[PDB]
């Protein structure tokens, strides 16, 4: 099994730049990998305070005590015991699937494949991170490993849900991470003009009414939904409450 | 249809909070205290797709009705005057017929927009807004001497009045501030003159309103009230000296040098005496920490909070930060503490519990009321008139606030962890991406609110509220 | 002790206790148990230390009394209590309970078994705020409702064709399918079905629904149609609510659980069951049931207008001579909602509400027979103190709090048996389970009825059929009727009580019965210059009486 | 021979300094700042302890290290904001 560490071009990911020209790996090499995680840096000063606290604690003056309690309270096991347990589990158990899990995996794969096609037809370029039958085999292997952890001779929905969750995380973090890469913008400014004009601060309107109005006009549904959720992404005058019905203007 | 419960109507029913602007700091320039009147009527007279809209035809009809009311009231009609005065209370009170919550929300939003427009107009000229409210506005004046703001303040008054948006507003000046130390509505101290006079030096009187002093030890409050007056005198002296000479301002730079050594010696003596007399049984009366409603901090050494408050008052200078920090470190060196310790950080010793828009029938006067921070003998009486308020009404309003809070918590929405998108399904394990749902209203907030409600109901005698609590 | 008690020496009684309680049966006798046996011997001084059979047989009776309590491996100061139980072993057995104290029972789909939930009141502190539900409860509530409905569907005799999950509809088309789920509106504004797997859209243009039901958003519906992958439209050809089940077949799947257990309760440690005493209690109920009659009144009896007081005085005059067992008053007791008072010149709303109950204590002073012999039940209506104070007389939260104690300080003293409960309340008889629920149903199901593109006795038939097939008291979403996140289990018709008191001011009176359950429909207390109240005989017979 | 030991250091001061350097930085300019600079400050403090042949880090060494690090960070900015940042960061290296 291969565990690889890499850095993107231009150091930081530079999300303003397109995903296509941020990764220099071809499609062939990426397909063999099946768990790719993008570790982006962030700044909110709270995670930063927590990390600073953790490092100042993890200096040798303090951790040498605290970590010891982890073997005294039963929270963590030593490395050698973990090695023995993992080799024992590797030798002994080898789980198997069940038809309900197979149906769930099939439906999930169809869903993600259709979502990839949906992104591709809009972006009008090939995806930099592909989704293939290799990925279905990958989810199957993840489920089998999850069942293998507890020595279960059969794999069930409990492990399948966790495997699907991990795959969805590793998919939405890298592949479906802003697929647009940033009618053109002419309708965007036109659409920004009307909502400022027709909807003042403090009042609200139903989503159905606006969708009907701007499908009756030239904007159509494809342009409106993206514009609506990006005006939300701007997050300085548009707020959603009460499910997807109440379009509140903050 | 009105019998059925609806989310939008419930949200527009309980959203009666009126925001305010407060820019704390230390000011050496002159500040004008003004009051605004007849705001609601001016807002009403002045200014299909939107489902939350109130019927515009009715709005125009009532605008014309109020216009003819004003016209008839101008020509010596007492009845029209009283009717105009009672129009606002008619708008607020649901007991009156032909009442619609949409109309009240419309008027409230329009009033907020008008207030922000007025703030924009005021800031257009040379000004700095310190405090904003439905009833009081504090404006910082660029000039230095109160005697030189007569025609200037009159000019802003006239210019504001001539604006068509503000034709029906009534504006009045109450006080002139020579030197102000402002951090909160209930926490300020400074030198003020009532009205500027001609050819004669104005009368200057010092005021001090500080609920913070109420949380100190009974034996150190005299020290607080002495040292605060001393530092205010030093600040006035240094500003006068600078004005005599002619983000930094030299009016105040160099004021802590006057009292540093006596303060150091006094703090040493106080620490020694507290060390010697803290464990004595008969001296334990004066070291008892008082308890007040809204208090949440548990702490041990009183002198530490005394010096923390004394330093936090000075820290509001915003222009002599380094000097104050040096003095704070020097003071903390008497204790065996360090500069950036968590124990040496000042916090708010009291919480807040505000009831929006309490109505005095004797004045048609509308104002908020804070049950925790405000001083006594003002919760039970109106601000303008000295008429006692009904008590069971206060308890009923408090219980309405509590029940509205509980309902709002119950009907809240859910938000994902990683992304902040809202839940759009009636039953789903988690977000399509990573993360799990969390409530928009945290549980600890409402728990703390119920705790402070319990404290309030325990401090005063409110048996209806206690019965309401006990039924949960 | 006896007439001539003798003070014993504990050492010489120790062997007699120890042998019997440590070698034949019993274990771990404490010192307090020894003292209790010592005083019991003091009550059996007759020829003791020389009398064999009686002492040992009374110890065997002690075992037969104390084995059933907990597990009986210790005897504390309660030894005197079991002695008193021995003496006492040498209408009751009925209970009334509200939604606040109903036992909590979760459901697990993968194990097909209900699971008891520890009560937050009993193990937690609860000093400051213990009634606030947690975040995920509302997430799991609809899941639990769907689980119960799916289990009911799967247990049907006809269904052994098989349903299909929503998410499995992606890869197939031009084929018929069967599926069920929550019916509602999407954010866009179309009709959609929801499943834990996923959601799809609905085509209605050619749908023939099964008549006799109120197809309302928020209700589980069985959907049959053809998928189309050209878009996402599921062209429905027929729609029908899931069928219901009878009480006996429902219970037999869980044996006889002590959900509404009065004789015994379950806990996190173990599960409980009982069926031997059920027939005994049934035959006990079969006798003197005509004597144990209980009478209810109409809805919305207002305590401010003189006419209601006059009619109530006449009713109490007729009812004083023959006091029934239970007398239930339902509906709001004030004709105007109570809220914050903006006027200090007139009488406050709270004071008026308090005075509206004081006069009742005076009117009950002249009916000492009814006060003495009959218990009192009071149920809040739509605009009582707690609800109308926030909802202003409109609909609100269903688990309504009881009438505050500060406003009923004279009813509890004048009368000896007064009970205030929630809007839904449960009474447990010897062999009967009855729930009482006061709200408006006919208008709610009339205004929000779904429109299908294409003599008053039938409306109540449809209402009863829908409310029983759906098996929930509030078949509506969170937009219309907000429900507390945890207490929703109290609104579920999983135990399907024997008799239900459907109080509806908007529906005519009726006495229907269906699916093994009998429903009564009390009307408004006063109508068209007449007063009406109805009494139910526990022998499945009803009587309606009126006094002008 | 000499090995310094680090026990009595201001957790809050250094943590808030690191938080402040995470602030500004790429959010306002272009210089990158990461956790490595925290360990850099700590190593500089240890070196200053080594200067005196002392086995334990005192407060003066931490003050000198933080002064050096903040000075090196400040003097690598555009002349438009150097004065503003110099007056802003004057509270941690007060001395
Ligand atoms: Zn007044
Ligand atoms: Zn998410």
């Amino acid at each position: 099994s291969v565990l690889a560490a890499a850095n993107p071009i231009y150091g930081r990911y530079d999300d303003l730049k397109s995903p296509g020209d941020n990764i220099d790996f071809q499609t062939t090499i990426l397909s063999r990998f099946d768990m790719i995680f993008i570790v982006k840096d962030d700044h909110n000063e709270e995670r930063d305070i927590s990390i600073a606290n953790h490092v100042i604690n993890i200096h040798t003056g303090n951790a040498n005590a605290m970590q010891n309690q982890q073997e005294e309270n039963g929270s963590e096991i030593s490395i050698e015991k973990m090695k023995r347990y993992i080799t024992y589990c590797r030798l002994k158990c080898a789980p198997r699937l069940s038809p309900q899990a197979a149906e769930k995996l099939s439906s999930n794969f169809v869903t993600i494949r259709k979502q990839l096609l949906i992104n591709e037809l809009e972006s009008t370029e090939r995806s930099s991170i592909p989704i293939t039958i290799r990925q279905l085999e990958a989810i199957i292997r993840i489920t089998e490993s999850l069942a293998k952890l507890e020595l279960s001779p059969i794999a069930q929905e409990r492990h399948v849900d966790e495997a699907i969750r991990l795959f969805q995380a590793s998919t939405m973090d890298a592949a479906s991470q802003d697929p647009i890469g940033g009618t053109s913008l002419s309708e965007i400014r036109r659409f920004e003009q009307e909502l400022k004009r027709r909807l003042p601060i403090g009042w609200s309107t139903s989503y159905q009414t606006l969708r009907r109005e701007f499908v009756d006009t030239h904007r159509f549904s494809q342009l409106a939904l993206d514009k609506a959720l990006y005006a939300l992404e701007k997050h300085e005058t548009i707020q959603l409450r009460h499910q997807g019905q109440n379009i509140y203007r903050s | 249809i009105q019998n059925d419960f609806d989310l939008n109507t419930s949200w527009i029913m309980n959203d009666s909070e009126f925001p305010k602007i407060n820019n704390s700091g230390v000011y050496d320039n002159v500040v004008l205290d003004v009051g605004v009147d007849n705001l609601t009527v001016n807002t009403i007279l002045t200014s299909e797709f939107v489902h939350d809209a109130f019927s515009n035809d009715a709005l125009n009809v009532l605008r014309g009705m109020l216009k003819e009311w004003w016209d008839e009231a101008l020509k010596e009609n007492s009845t029209a005057d009283l009717l105009v005065n009672s129009l606002a209370s008619w708008v607020q009170n649901p007991n009156a017929k032909l009442f619609d919550g949409l109309l009240r929300y419309h008027v409230h939003n329009l009033t907020k927009k008008a207030l922000l427009q007025l703030v924009n107009e005021f800031s257009a000229l040379g000004s700095t807004i310190v405090y904003a409210d439905r009833n009081q506005i504090l404006i910082k004046t660029n000039k230095y001497s109160p005697e030189n703001c007569y025609a200037y303040s009159q000019y802003m008054m006239k210019a504001v009045r001539t604006n068509p948006m503000f034709s029906y507003l009534d504006l009045n000046i109450k006080r002139y501030w020579d030197l102000l130390i402002w951090m909160d509505k209930f926490n300020f101290s400074g030198l003020a003159c009532i009205e500027i006079e001609e050819k004669e030096n104005q009368d200057y009187t010092a005021v001090s309103q500080w609920q913070l002093k109420k949380f100190l030890s009974p034996i150190y409050q005299p020290e607080f009230e002495d040292w605060m007056m001393i530092i205010l005198d030093s600040m006035l002296k240094t500003k006068q000296s600078y004005l005599k000479l002619n983000s930094v301002e030299n009016s105040l730079n160099g004021f802590s040098h006057l009292f540093s050594k006596p303060l150091m010696k006094r703090v040493k003596k106080l620490f020694k005496n507290q060390q010697e007399f803290i464990l004595d049984p008969q001296y334990e009366a004066d070291y008892v920490i008082p308890v007040l409603p809204g208090s949440h901090l548990n702490v041990k050494n009183p002198l530490l909070e005394l010096v923390k408050s004394l330093c936090h008052v000075m820290l509001l200078s915003k222009s002599t930060i380094l000097e104050i920090r040096t003095l704070r470190k020097e003071l903390l060196k008497i204790f065996e503490l360090r500069e950036f310790a968590k124990v040496a950080e000042f916090k708010d010793p009291s919480l807040s519990l505000v009831v929006p828009d309490f109505l005095c029938e004797y004045c048609f006067f509308i104002s908020d009321i804070d049950f925790c921070k405000a001083a006594p003998e003002s919760i039970f009486s109106c601000v303008r008139c000295h008429k006692a308020f009904n008590q069971v009404l206060l308890q009923e309003h408090l219980i309405q606030k509590l029940r509205s809070d509980i309902e709002s918590y119950l009907i809240q929405d859910l938000r994902c962890s990683r992304c902040h998108k809202v839940k759009r399904d009636y039953m789903s394990a988690h977000c399509p991406c990573a993360g799990a749902w969390e409530g928009t209203l945290p549980r600890e907030s409402i728990v703390q609110k119920l705790n402070v409600f319990k404290q309030v109901a325990k401090y005063y005698g409110f048996d209806i509220l206690l019965s309401c609590i006990a039924d949960l | 002790g006896n007439v001539l008690p003798v003070k014993i020496q504990p050492p010489l009684l120790r062997p007699l206790a120890y042998r019997v309680l440590s070698r034949k049966y019993g274990l771990s006798i404490k010192s307090d148990g020894l003292s209790a046996l010592a005083e019991f011997v003091g009550t059996n001084i007759g020829a003791n230390w020389r009398q064999g059979p009686a002492t040992i047989k009374f110890l065997e009776q002690f075992a037969a009394v104390w084995k059933q309590q907990e597990r009986g491996l210790f005897i504390d100061q309660s030894g005197v209590k079991e002695v008193i139980q021995e003496m006492k072993e040498r209408r009751d057995y009925f209970k009334v309970i509200n939604a606040s104290q109903q036992q909590r029972f979760s459901y697990n789909p993968h194990k097909m078994q209900f699971i008891f939930v520890p009560n937050k009141k009993q193990n937690g502190l609860g000093g400051i705020a213990g009634f606030l539900p947690d975040i995920e409860d509302k997430v799991q509530m609809f899941l639990t409702r769907y689980y119960l409905t799916n289990d009911r569907v799967m247990r049907n005799e006809n269904f052994q064709m098989s349903i299909t999950p929503i998410k499995n509809l992606l890869g197939r088309d031009a084929q018929n399918f069967l599926l069920l789920g929550l019916l509602n509106k999407n954010f866009k504004g179309n009709w959609s079905l929801e499943d834990p797997s996923g959601s799809v859209e609905i085509d209605i243009s050619q749908t023939i629904p099964t008549q006799g039901h109120y197809y309302v958003p928020g209700c589980m519906v069985l959907v049959e149609g053809i998928y189309y992958s050209v878009g996402n439209k599921f062209h429905v050809t027929s729609m029908t609510l899931p069928p219901g089940e009878r009480r006996e077949i429902t219970l037999e799947t869980i044996g006889n659980l002590d959900l509404l257990g009065i004789h015994g309760i379950s806990n996190n440690n173990f599960i409980a069951r009982l069926d031997k005493d059920l027939k005994i209690r049934l035959h006990l109920l079969e006798k003197e049931l005509t004597d144990h009659k209980f009478v209810i009144l109409g809805a919305n009896l207002f305590l401010d207008d003189l006419k209601i007081m006059t009619a109530l005085s006449k009713i109490l005059q007729k009812l004083n001579d023959d006091p029934p067992t239970l007398l239930i008053w339902q509906g709001s007791f004030t004709s105007v909602p109570v809220f914050a008072s903006m006027s200090s010149r007139n009488i406050s709303s709270s004071t008026q509400f308090k005075n509206n109950f004081d006069a009742l204590a005076t009117l009950l002073s002249r009916f000492d027979n009814l006060t003495e012999n009959t218990t009192m039940i009071f149920i809040p209506g739509p605009n009582d103190l707690w609800g109308s104070m926030v909802s202003l007389g409109a609909s609100g939260t269903l688990p309504q709090d009881p009438i505050p104690s500060a406003f009923t300080k004279k009813i509890n003293k004048v009368c000896k048996n007064v009970v205030w409960s929630s809007n839904p309340t449960r009474i447990a008889y010897l062999s009967q389970e009855i729930v009482i629920f006061r709200d408006d149903l006919s208008g709610r199901f009339k205004r929000h009825r779904l429109e299908f593109p294409f003599q008053k006795v039938q409306e109540t038939r449809k209402l009863v059929k829908t409310i029983l097939d759906q098996g929930h008291l509030s078949p509506f979403l969170d937009s219309l009727r907000p429900i507390s996140w945890d207490l929703d289990h109290t609104l579920t018709l999983c135990p399907i009580p024997s008799t239900m008191v459907l109080c509806d001011t908007t529906s005519a009176q009726f006495d229907l019965t269906y699916n093994g359950c009998k429903v009564i429909n009390p009307g408004s207390f006063i109508h068209n210059r007449r007063a009406r109240y109805m009494e139910y005989v526990p022998s499945s017979k009803k009587t309606i009486q009126e006094e002008i | 021979k000499i090995y310094p030991k680090l026990h009595q250091m201001d957790m809050d001061k250094v943590s808030r300094v690191y938080a402040d350097l995470r602030r500004e930085s790429i959010s306002t300019g272009s210089f990158p700042i990461t956790v490595r600079h925290l360990e850099s400050i700590l190593r500089i403090a240890e070196s200053f302890a080594k200067m005196r042949l002392s086995e334990f880090v005192s407060s003066y060494d931490l003050d000198r290290a933080i002064k050096v690090v903040v000075d090196s960070f400040v003097d690598a900015q555009k002349v438009s904001v150097r004065r503003q940042l110099r007056r802003s960061f004057a509270i941690y290296t007060l001395g």
